[PDB]
């Protein structure tokens, strides 16, 4: 029946069938991949990201297709267009009651009136699907390792391997498709929450959020993946100080807030190297991007 | 009734945005201070007491641009080493960052104690040399 | 002595920073309302006094995200025909700039006059009309 599986979307635009309770892997779809100065996109909530370092945008994918035409406070302009498709599924054979998946097809190309040839492409692939005590379904980042813990109590029930990372778990519910709620884990971080307490309770030792970059056959792509300490973070561009002084513990934290394009402003360290430009780019874990600051303006 | 000021001082003249404030250091050949602060935090709050109750401090600080937020800036330089409160930092008439010019503490190098006035009345004096 | 307001109006709650306007907008999704003035500028002043004065409009600015600034932002988007003064632009909590909602002059798309009250508060009720995503 339907209602026992649960449809498994992978980086490469594959739909991995699965049985619910045990994780037995049933027939696979084959479809166009998820996703295709540069721009890195995550290919699971859309967002888009600026190649001063690396930043995010304010506007994900389907935003920029929306507002199409469009132009940012950087003097990029935007264009989207979007396309549907709604190819039919036997929920026994797998071929192409039976299964309504629908996908959203979404391109923004983007010229830059600076250069007049040079421009970038990309690519997001929505599935129609919407949003629907623990966390019941975790993926790693790096390889394609799915998790299904006891939302009641927090072990896990089946491990699967399916290659490329896991982008999206989906159930049809009612008689539609329906996106699960999923977290994006390192699979060190699994190891370790799996041998040292033995139940994942991840709520729906220290999980950093962390950015992990990673590379494929379709081009550079971005995630957001915990890991615990000791997962080793790719250093960052600058390394301040060996400085020995009293430690204080009377400030308070503040949010990050968003940040220029091009810097304003030069800068002194004191007797501190910098290092290369953050070496973005590299297949590992860094620290989040700070958001840009940027607004638009519809042509 | 709201104030440029935030408290930190009523008869000194403050600059509203963090763009004018350098174009005001850059045109009068005056160093920059910023101070980053929050109204929830009891910290900021004993500091902007002890700030606000100094003769030295008000008596120094006409000499420079002076310009307090709550708000994260937009400038990638002036958070070396992270985001907190409370945070003064200062700006070279050169439009350079003066990230050499730090506090007492090692884990936040620019974070100041209701008790380090001394130490701000000197990285300021520090901060009037020039480059 | 000196205030956030600058005289707009001071029963008002403003922002301090554009980015910070841009932050508490699209957190609230309430609309972000820029005013560009000089202190110099006696069309200003006249403006300023209006808009005080106009107890319609200090009833609907509550709604709204304010900032008045006398110096020019980095931000190219809020100068789409030129810098001159005063301007007052309209932010869509998406981050958006309301080009669309103008003035009464083709040159100046967004100076207003001190007989232009309704257009404003017009402009203000439109503004507060968020777009769709």
């Amino acid at each position: 029946r339907p209602e026992n599986l649960l449809l498994v979307s992978t980086l490469d635009g594959s739909l991995h069938a699965l049985s619910k309770q045990t994780g037995d892997l049933k027939w696979t779809l084959r479809d166009d991949p998820v996703i295709e100065m540069a721009f890195l996109s995550d290919p699971a909530d859309g967002s888009l990201y600026i190649l001063q370092g690396l930043m995010k945008l304010p506007f994900t994918i389907p935003e920029l297709v929306h507002a199409s035409p469009c132009r940012s406070s950087d003097g990029v302009f935007y264009t989207g267009r979007k396309q549907d498709a709604w190819f039919v599924v036997d929920p026994e054979s797998g071929e192409t009651p039976r299964l309504y998946i629908g996908r959203t097809q979404y391109t923004v190309t983007m010229h830059d009136p600076r250069a007049p040839a040079l421009r970038w492409n990309t690519t997001y692939r929505r599935y129609s699907a919407p949003p629907m005590k623990y966390m019941s379904h975790l993926a790693s980042c790096g390889m394609g390792l799915l998790l299904t813990v006891d939302p009641g109590s927090g072990t896990v029930l089946w491990t699967q391997d399916l290659g490329v990372p896991v982008m999206g778990v989906y159930t049809w519910h009612q008689d539609g498709l329906r996106q699960l709620p999923h977290l994006t884990l390192a699979r060190d971080t699994l190891h370790f929450l799996a041998l040292r307490w033995g139940h994942i309770r991840l709520p729906a030792t220290q999980l950093l959020m962390t950015l992990y970059v990673g590379k494929d056959e379709t081009g550079f792509y971005v995630s957001k993946a915990l890991v615990h300490t000791g997962v080793a973070l790719v250093p960052r561009g600058l390394t301040l100080a060996p400085a020995d002084g009293p430690t204080t513990d009377e400030v308070t934290l503040q949010v990050s807030g968003e940040r220029e394009g091009s810097p304003s402003t030069a800068v002194r360290y004191p007797s501190g190297s910098v290092a290369l430009p953050s070496q973005w780019l590299l297949i590992g874990h860094h620290e989040l991007p700070p958001v840009l600051h940027t607004t638009m303006l519809r042509v | 009734p709201q104030t440029l000021s935030r408290g930190w001082g009523d008869q000194l003249i403050w600059t509203q945005t963090y763009e004018e404030a350098l174009y005001k250091s850059k045109t009068s050949n005056k160093p920059l201070m910023i101070i980053h602060h929050l109204d929830e935090c009891p910290h900021s709050q004993a500091l902007k007491k002890v700030f606000a109750e100094n003769k030295e401090i008000q008596k120094l600080a006409e000499q420079f641009v002076l310009l307090n937020l709550v708000y994260e800036t937009t400038d990638k330089h002036l958070s070396p080493d992270g985001q907190y409160v409370p945070r003064i930092m200062f700006v070279d008439p050169s439009l350079t960052v003066r990230a050499d010019i730090t506090g007492r503490y090692s884990n936040r190098l620019y974070a100041y104690e209701p008790a380090d006035t001394a130490l701000l009345l000197d990285n300021m004096k520090k901060a009037l040399k020039l480059l």
